[PDB]
RNA sequence: GGUUCUCCCCGAAAGCUAUUUAGGUAGCGCCUCGUGAAUUCAUCUCCGGGGGUAGAGCACUGUUUCGGCAAAACCCGAUGCAAACUGCGAAUACCGGAGAAUGUUAUCACGGGAGACACACGGCGGGUGCUAACGUCCGUCGUGAAGAGGGAAACAACCCAGACCGCCAGCUAAGGUCCCAAAGUCAUGGUUAAGUGGGAAACGAUGUGGGAAGGCCCAGACAGCGUCGAGUCGGCCUGCG
RNA sequence: CCUAAAGAGUAACGGAGGAGCACGAAGGUUGGCUAAUCCUGGUCGGACAUCAGGAGGUUAGUGCAAUGGCAUAAGCCAGC
RNA sequence: UCAACGGAUAAAAGGUACUCCGGGGAUAACAGGCUGAUACCGCCCAAGAGUUCAUAUCGACGGCGGUGUUUGGCACCUCG
RNA sequence: UGCCUGGCGGCCGUAGCGCGGUGGUCCCACCUGACCCCAUGCCGAACUCAGAAGUGAAACGCCGUAGCGCCGAUGGUAGUGUGGGGUCUCCCCAUGCGAGAGUAGGGAACUGCCAGGCA
C-alpha cells in the first residue's frame, strides 16, 4: 500500500558487483534518479545494502 | 563506605560501549541473586581512584541507581590491556 | 559385565534391521525363563508376545527354562502371529548363539507356520 | 642451493555435493570424504571409498545422533 | 640465547602480529615492564635486556622472563638471488600491546623501576612498568 | 615491419588444461552474429544446509616459564606460543527452497565468425623477499589496458565521474574559496609561535593548553637570609609544539 | 598434508613427506573377541619376555607416507 | 619402449674467438631508476676501562636513525 | 488405577563417575551340577546345556547428596560484511553480525509400546 521514494545519490563506476545489481533491482539507472517502491521488507533489505548511496523520502 | 553512582545503560553492544568509553564512561553489569541483571554506565575517573585502594575488592560496595541502592561486591574488572583504565566491571549482588 | 557384552552382539544385526526395515522376532533369554516378541518396523510397537512367566504357557511346563519351554513359546507367539496374520519375520537372536534354547523357540516358530 | 620440496598431488573435489533440503534422484552422490565424516542414515549408501549416495528420490537431511555426536545423511521420501 | 630445544619444522610462514596480548597481567612476581607497542623480541635482546635488569638488582630477588622466542626467522646470504626459503638465522617472540615481558619480586620498588629502564634500553619495543593487583 | 574510403550497433583477453611447450598452437573460459527452449538468470527478504577460516583455547600433537609434591621427571597448580595443534568457533562466501519488486533476456542449448592465452597498478587476504623494491607468486574486488571530463602543481593504474551532437542557461561530485586562479580575507569557540603547518626514529628537555587525584599550607609552607608573609611541590593522563 | 582466505578450485626453483607395490589371503562370509601405558606381587628373569589383579579407556592397531576414518569396529582370532 | 611419464623417428653427441641470419631492452653485461639487506656516517642505553672517577678519551651487551660513495636485490629505460 | 521388574524403541553426559542409604514373593543376577547338545588355540571363566539348596555380597535397578566431570546465562571483549577515515607492518568511525575463555547459576535426567508380579 505505502510507497517510499528512492534517489540515486552516488555514481555506480567502481562499485562491488552485488551494489550494481541491487541499483538495477531498485531499477535505479543514474545520479539523480528517482523511483517510487512499495515498502516491503525486501524493497528495505536493498535500500539497506546500496544505502551509503541511495537517499529515501519516506 | 564506598558509593557509587550509575546512570541505566540505553544502548547496548560494542558502539555503544565505545562511545561509553570515549565519553570517560564505562560499561558494567550488576547480576546474581533472583533480580534480572541491570547494565549501568559509571564514571571513570571516579571509580578508578576507588578501585586503587585493596578495600574496594573485598568491602561490599553501594551503587546508586536511579535513587535506589544496591550493595553489591566487585566479582570481575577488565582492564585496558596496556593504558590504566577500566573497561568493565561484574558487580555480584550481595 | 555379560550383560553389556551382548548387547555388543546384538548391535550389527539390530542395525541392519531396522535399515532393511523388517518387522523383528527379538527372543530374551535366561537360567529360568524365554522370551518372545513380535516388534514392528518402526521398533516402538510390539504386535504380539510369549513368554515362560506367562501363566497360560507355564502351567504345562515341567521347568520353564529349557529347551521343551522354548519349543513351547515358539509354538505359542508364531500362532498369535498368524492370528493377527504377519507371517513375515526377521529372527533377531539378540547377542544369543542360534542354539540350544533360542534355536528350539526359532524351529518352533517356523514349524507353526512362520516364514523366516 | 636448490629446493627438495616442489611436488603436491591433484586436488579430489571431495565435500558435499548436495546440502540439507536439496532434492536428489537416486543414484546421486551426496559426499564424497576419505573415511565416514558422515554417514549413512535413512536411504543413503555408502560406497567402497565412503562416498554417501541417495538409494531413493528426496530431500537430504543431515541430522546427529547417539552419544558421539555422528552425523548421519538420510533421504527423506518425499 | 632463548630457543625451543626441538621442533616439529624448521621454518615458518612470516604471518601477521595483529590483535592485543594474552598474559597481561603481573602473575609471578610483584612488578612487571609491560610491552605498551607491537613488534617482534629477537632472543638477542631478551638476553640483554635480562642481564642489564639481574646486573641493576645485584642478583637480589627473582626474575620471570614471559617471552620466549619460538619464532624462526630466515635470512638470505649476500649476493643470491627463489631458489627456495633461506636458512634459519635467529629466533623472535612476537610482541603485542599489553604483553608483560618480564616480571620481578623481592625488591623495593624504586630499584624495579630502575632496573626495569636500564633493560627497556636494550628493547625495541616502547615498554611500561606495572605493579600486580589484587583483582 | 607494413596493410589504403565512411558511418552505425555490440565488444573481449592477457586465464585453465596440453604441448621438444613456454613471445607458437589446440580445447575450454571470456566477445559477436543467428536459431531455439524456461517467469531462465540477477538483487533483497525469509527458510533449510554443510563447514573449521578470523578469533580463541591448550584436553590432544609439539613447544614454553615458574612453583607445590616425590623415586629432580610424572602427579597437583599457575603462564604463554603454533601454516602443516583443536575437547571451541564467527562474520562473510557458497549450495538449495520460497516470495515480492525491478532489470537493457541479463540464464541455458545449438550453430556461423573471432580475438586472446606478455598483463599493469590500487584495496583487501596471503606465500616469497628484509611485513626491502614501481620486486615476485596466488586469491578476490576495482581501475588502466580498451575510458575522455574534474581533482591530486605536473602524474595510464589514486579520488570524483562513464564523452550520441549543439547552447555565451542552471544544479552538483571529488576538490576548493588572500593573489597567480572560479568561489568566504565567512561566522562562533579553541590550539600552535615552530613558517610547526610545508620530510623522519629511539631518545632528550621548568615550551605551552586541557583533565583527574595526591603531599604540604595563616599552629606561617616553598625560595632567599630563629627570621620574611600565600599559594606551592612532584608525579599521572592528555592536545599542540 | 600445509600455503588455500570455514563449499570446489587456486601459484612460486614456497614449507614437509611418500609411490613406481604387496596379498589365493592380507579377498568373501559366519561366529567370536577388544588395545597402549603404568602401578602391585611372582623361579632362572635383569629397565623391558611370560603369569595374576587393579587403574586406564584406544593415548593402541590398521601390509607400506600423510590425511580423513574405524567399537555395529574398517582393529584381533577361528570355521567354511 | 615411451620416467622429458598426452609418448617428435625404431634409431639422436659436441665445437665455433672463422662465424652467419631472423628477432628481443619480452632477457643479461655498462650507465640511469626503484630498494637499502650490505656499506658508510650519526645517535640512544651505559656494563666496564680510564690511579679515584661510566661519559677527558674509550666503550661490551643491546636499541634507533641518516646517506645513496660500496657489495648486492629487482629487471622499469636503452639490443633498427 | 498406582507401585516394582523384564524386554524393545524414543531422548544423548542437566542423562556420566563418586559418596551415603536401600531391594529378592515374582523378576534379575550370582549361584548348583555337567555324562550329554555345544565349548576352551589350557580352563564348564566365557559359550552352552540340565537344574533351583543358598544369596542379595558382587553385578544390576531405585532414592538421597555439588564432591567432581558436565551444562551455562547476562554484560564486556576478540573477530568481521558494507561504507568512510588515519599517525596505514597496524588501527579508528558509522552500521549490521558477534564469539572463545571466564563469571553468576545449574546439574544427582525425561518419555512411548508390550509383558509379568503385587496392593
Ligand atoms: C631476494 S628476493 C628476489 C628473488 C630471489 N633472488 C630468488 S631467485
Ligand atoms: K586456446
Ligand atoms: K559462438
Ligand atoms: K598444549
Ligand atoms: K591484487
Ligand atoms: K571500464
Ligand atoms: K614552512
Ligand atoms: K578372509
Ligand atoms: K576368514
Ligand atoms: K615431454
Ligand atoms: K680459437
Ligand atoms: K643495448
Ligand atoms: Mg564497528
Ligand atoms: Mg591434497
Ligand atoms: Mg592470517
Ligand atoms: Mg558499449
Ligand atoms: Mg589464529
Ligand atoms: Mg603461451
Ligand atoms: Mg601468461
Ligand atoms: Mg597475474
Ligand atoms: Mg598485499
Ligand atoms: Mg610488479
Ligand atoms: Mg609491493
Ligand atoms: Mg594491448
Ligand atoms: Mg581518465
Ligand atoms: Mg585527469
Ligand atoms: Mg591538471
Ligand atoms: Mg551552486
Ligand atoms: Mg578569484
Ligand atoms: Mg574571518
Ligand atoms: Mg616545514
Ligand atoms: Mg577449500
Ligand atoms: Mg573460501
Ligand atoms: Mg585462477
Ligand atoms: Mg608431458
Ligand atoms: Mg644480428
Ligand atoms: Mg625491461
Ligand atoms: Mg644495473
Ligand atoms: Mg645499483
Ligand atoms: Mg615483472
Ligand atoms: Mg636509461
Ligand atoms: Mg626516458
Ligand atoms: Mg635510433
Ligand atoms: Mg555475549
Ligand atoms: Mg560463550
Amino acid at each position: 500500500a505505502k510507497t517510499i521514494k528512492i534517489t540515486q545519490t552516488r555514481s555506480a563506476i567502481g562499485r562491488l558487483p552485488k551494489h550494481k545489481a541491487t541499483l538495477l533491482g531498485l531499477g535505479l539507472r543514474r545520479i539523480g534518479h528517482t523511483v517510487e517502491r512499495e515498502d516491503t521488507p525486501a524493497i528495505r533489505g536493498m535500500i539497506n545494502a546500496v544505502s551509503f548511496m541511495v537517499k529515501v523520502e519516506e | 563506605m564506598f558509593t557509587i553512582n550509575a546512570e541505566v545503560r540505553k544502548e547496548q553492544g560494542k558502539g555503544a560501549s565505545r562511545r561509553l568509553r570515549a565519553a570517560n564512561k564505562f560499561p558494567a553489569i550488576i547480576y546474581g541473586g533472583k533480580e534480572a541483571p541491570l547494565a549501568i554506565e559509571l564514571d571513570h575517573d571516579k571509580v578508578m581512584n576507588m578501585q586503587a585502594k585493596a578495600e574496594f575488592y573485598s568491602e561490599v560496595l553501594t551503587i546508586v541507581v536511579d535513587g535506589k541502592e544496591i550493595k553489591v561486591k566487585a566479582q570481575d574488572v577488565q582492564r585496558h590491556p596496556y593504558k590504566p583504565k577500566l573497561q568493565h566491571i561484574d558487580f555480584v549482588r550481595a | 559385565d555379560k550383560k553389556s557384552a551382548r548387547i555388543r552382539r546384538a548391535t550389527r544385526a539390530r542395525r541392519k534391521l531396522q535399515e532393511l526395515g523388517a518387522t523383528r522376532l527379538v527372543v530374551h533369554r535366561t537360567p529360568r525363563h524365554i522370551y518372545a516378541q513380535v516388534i514392528a518396523p518402526n521398533g516402538s510397537e510390539v504386535l504380539v508376545a510369549a513368554s515362560t512367566v506367562e501363566k497360560a504357557i507355564a502351567e504345562q511346563l515341567k521347568y520353564t527354562g529349557n529347551k521343551d519351554a522354548a519349543a513351547a513359546v515358539g509354538k505359542a507367539v508364531a500362532e498369535r502371529a498368524l492370528e493377527k496374520g504377519i507371517k513375515d519375520v526377521s529372527f533377531d537372536r539378540s547377542g544369543f548363539q542360534y542354539h540350544g534354547r533360542v534355536q528350539a523357540l526359532a524351529d518352533a516358530a517356523r514349524e507353526a507356520g512362520l516364514q523366516f | 642451493g636448490s629446493t627438495r620440496n616442489g611436488r603436491d598431488s591433484e586436488a579430489k573435489r571431495l565435500g558435499v555435493k548436495r546440502f540439507g533440503g536439496e532434492s536428489v534422484l537416486a543414484g546421486s552422490i551426496i559426499v564424497r570424504q576419505r573415511g565416514t565424516k558422515f554417514h549413512a542414515g535413512a536411504n543413503v549408501g555408502c560406497g567402497r571409498d565412503h562416498t554417501l549416495f541417495a538409494k531413493a528420490d528426496g530431500k537430504v537431511k543431515f541430522e546427529v545422533k547417539g552419544p558421539k555426536n555422528r552425523k548421519f545423511i538420510s533421504i527423506e521420501a518425499e | 640465547m632463548l630457543q625451543p630445544k626441538r621442533t616439529k619444522f624448521r621454518k615458518m610462514h612470516k604471518g601477521r602480529n595483529r590483535g592485543l596480548a594474552q598474559g597481561t597481567d603481573v602473575s609471578f612476581g610483584s612488578f612487571g615492564l609491560k610491552a605498551v607497542g607491537r613488534g617482534r623480541l629477537t632472543a638477542r635482546q631478551i638476553e640483554a635486556a635480562r642481564r642489564a635488569m639481574t646486573r641493576a638488582v645485584k642478583r637480589q630477588g627473582k626474575i620471570w622472563i614471559r617471552v620466549f622466542p619460538d619464532k624462526p626467522i630466515t635470512e638470505k646470504p649476500l649476493a643470491v638471488r627463489g631458489k627456495g626459503k633461506g636458512n634459519v638465522e635467529y629466533w623472535v617472540a612476537l610482541i603485542q600491546p599489553g604483553k608483560v615481558l618480564y616480571e620481578m619480586d623481592g625488591v623495593p620498588e624504586e630499584l624495579a623501576r630502575e632496573a626495569f629502564k636500564l633493560a627497556a634500553a636494550k628493547l625495541p619495543i616502547k615498554t611500561t612498568f606495572v605493579t600486580k593487583t589484587v583483582m
